[PDB]
């Protein structure tokens, strides 16, 4: 009965490219619906995009966008599109298509599941894993920390477990955070028992499956 | 233009608590307000689609009002299923326009973070960068200040820090902060220090070490 | 491809309207159209306004010179009509809805301020706001009927009640002002406040 959207297209462009995305409409008559289309910057809020008017082919774009986007819709196979030319970094989002009934008078009820449009003039690259060394000097009593450093990759995402995973209580796998490179960078801490590290030596397991890169590193302390 | 504010940027309340979001229109043009709630890595869900009509299978405990340019999301009783980030809408005709957002998290004792400093992997002298690493471990709320002190001055610009998720066991938050240089700006100065501020440290603690002394 | 009529309407009223589960879309437009359906009926239950024709016919060239509506557009449309009603002196009149029929008929909504009670505020000859229905019988007369409840606000008619209780020199400041209602949405409070010679 709730038969839904899938965005189709979106993937990695560089400055100054085009991309075009689909929206399929599934169950549902768009000619009573208005197609509209919302990005969200990376860890940031909502900003609406374009929208088509229902029945006629009005067309409304936000000023961010205006005069490199184009909307439209095929009636035919029940589907929206969105032509992104004259790409610049800003534009990097993730993009819903959603429905509203009628005309600007009511909520985005159906949306999406999403699409990925990253910007950059990019390089799939594979990481470099650096230990992060233990204090000697206890620094907070009875537990002391550790980690891995995956410093300089390129595209999303990275995975990083530790010792295969075996130790799960008490890893912190930080957000990652892109450089004035275009390349990201993450840390991966845990906090173990201070007895237990000359005992057991701890070894990340970090991934990145787009570059097919595998580097397991062991960290110890100095 | 048309603008939603949208307050408070974040709350704080506990499973049970009645929470109440409001956001303002800069003018009094459209009564077409919705009110949607996502979690993260997912898609927003529609609560509210009038200015107050509950939409189709959203829970009872959603509740909208409006008060010439003030619009209100109200939860009854606060489940655990509704901790998420919070976004009012406005339809302006052409001008769909969204509030800032508000972050619904998990009340919580304040706790001080452990802090934790690193300097340079011994690899990473041999390719020319550098990165000092300052951990903050398992404290609340989130409001955190790192300060980087190289031989007692602040730098800005080289450092950038990332923020866990609220723990899905304790309900805490981890940061990050990188500090990334040059091999020689690292090998020039001695003394690397990162000084946090958090609420429940009554007077700032600083990690520090010197750069080669074991 | 065009917007063919601009309806302006003043709402107070009440609403209702409930809801329900089960949204198989192919039903579910049931509901998105018994909303533009009510919103249809509102809209001739409800009471025209006080604009006039060349006003109607300047918003509606504002309309036809640019083809599409935008809401800048609509905006300047708001900023004509409250300029048309704060000149003939209703203070208190606002734009606060543009809903649609559809893309081609703006529904415009206005809250003109109507009056739902009088109020008359005694001082004393220092400002002390004091009590007193002494005065209230010969206040009530010399006030226009159009300040009474049932009527919109219109500055004008304060300047009459400001002149005929003035003229009888019974006190040494009069004012008329308006209040926003808060137990009525866009009703107005018109308050006259008298402080005492001495």
């Amino acid at each position: 009965s709730e038969v839904q959207l899938v965005e189709s297209g979106g993937g990695l462009v560089q400055p100054g490219g085009s991309l075009r995305l689909s929206c399929a409409a599934s169950g549902f008559n768009f000619y009573y619906y208005s197609i509209h289309w919302v990005r969200q910057a990376p860890g940031k809020g909502l900003e609406w995009v374009a929208s088509i008017s229902p029945y006629s082919g009005y067309t409304y774009y936000a000023d961010s966008v205006k005069g490199r986007f184009t909307i439209s819709a095929d009636t035919s196979k029940n589907t929206a599109y969105l032509q992104m030319n004259s790409l610049r970094a800003e534009d990097t989002a993730v993009y819903y298509c959603a429905r509203s009934y009628g005309w600007a008078t009511y909520g985005l009820d159906y949306w999406g599941q999403g699409t990925l449009v990253t910007v950059s003039s990019a390089s799939t690259k594979g990481p470099s894993v650096f230990p992060l060394a233990p204090s000697s000097k206890s620094t907070s009593g009875g537990t002391a920390a550790l980690g891995c450093l995956v410093k300089d990759y390129f595209p999303e995402p990275v995975t990083v477990s530790w010792n295969s995973g075996a130790l799960t209580s008490g890893v912190h796998t930080f957000p990652a955070v892109l450089q004035s490179s275009g390349l990201y960078s993450l840390s991966s801490v845990v906090t173990v028992p201070s007895s237990s590290l000359g005992t057991q030596t701890y070894i990340c397991n970090v991934n990145h499956k787009p570059s097919n890169t595998k580097v397991d590193k062991k960290v110890e302390p100095k | 233009d048309i603008q939603m504010t949208q307050s408070p940027s974040s709350l704080s309340a506990s499973v049970g608590d009645r929470v109440t979001i409001t956001c303002r229109a800069s003018q009094s043009v459209s009564s077409a307000v919705a009110w949607y709630q996502q979690k993260p890595g997912k898609a927003p869900k529609l609560l509210i689609y009038s200015a107050s009509s509950l939409y189709s299978g959203v829970p009872s405990r959603f509740s909208g009002s409006r008060s010439g340019t003030d619009f209100t999301l109200t939860i009854s009783s606060l489940q655990p299923e509704d901790f998420a980030t919070y976004y009012c809408q406005q339809h302006f005709w052409e001008l769909i326009t969204f509030g800032q957002g508000t972050k619904v998290e998990i009340k919580r004792t304040v706790a001080a973070p452990s802090v934790f400093i690193f300097p340079p992997s011994d690899s990473q002298l041999k390719s020319g960068t550098a990165s000092v690493v300052c951990l903050l471990n398992n404290f609340y709320p989130r409001e955190a200040k790192v300060q980087w002190k190289v031989d007692n001055a602040l730098q800005s610009g080289n450092s950038q820090e990332s923020v866990t998720e609220q723990d899905s066991k304790d309900s805490t938050y981890s940061l990050s902060s990188t500090l990334t240089l040059s091999k020689a700006d690292y090998e020039k100065h001695k003394v690397y220090a990162c000084e946090v501020t958090h609420q429940g440290l009554s007077s700032p603690v600083t990690k520090s070490f010197n750069r080669g002394e074991c | 491809d065009r917007f063919r009529c601009i309806n302006v309407g003043l709402m107070v009223q009440s609403k209702p309207i409930e809801m329900d589960s089960d949204m198989t879309d192919k039903e579910k437009l049931e509901y998105y159209r018994s909303l533009e359906k009510d919103y249809k009926r509102r809209i001739d239950r409800a009471r025209p306004c006080l604009l006039p024709a060349p006003v109607y016919g300047e918003v509606m060239q504002m309309l036809r010179d640019q083809g599409k509506v935008s809401a800048r557009l609509l905006q300047r449309i708001r900023d004509r009509v409250q300029k048309w009603y704060h000149d003939e002196g209703y203070a208190c009149a606002q734009v606060v809805n543009f809903g649609n029929l559809n893309t081609k008929e703006v529904v415009c909504e206005v809250v003109e301020g109507d009056i739902t009670q009088l109020v008359i505020q005694f001082q004393d000859k220092l400002g002390n706001v004091v009590e007193g229905n002494t005065q209230v019988p010969v206040v009530r007369r010399e006030l226009p009927k159009q300040l009474r409840q049932g009527y919109v606000f219109n500055i004008e008619a304060g300047k009459k009640a400001l002149s005929n209780i003035n003229s009888l020199g019974l006190f040494s400041n009069i004012e008329v002002n308006p209040r926003p209602d808060e137990k009525n949405e866009g009703g107005i409070i018109v308050e006259i406040k008298l402080k005492e010679l001495e």
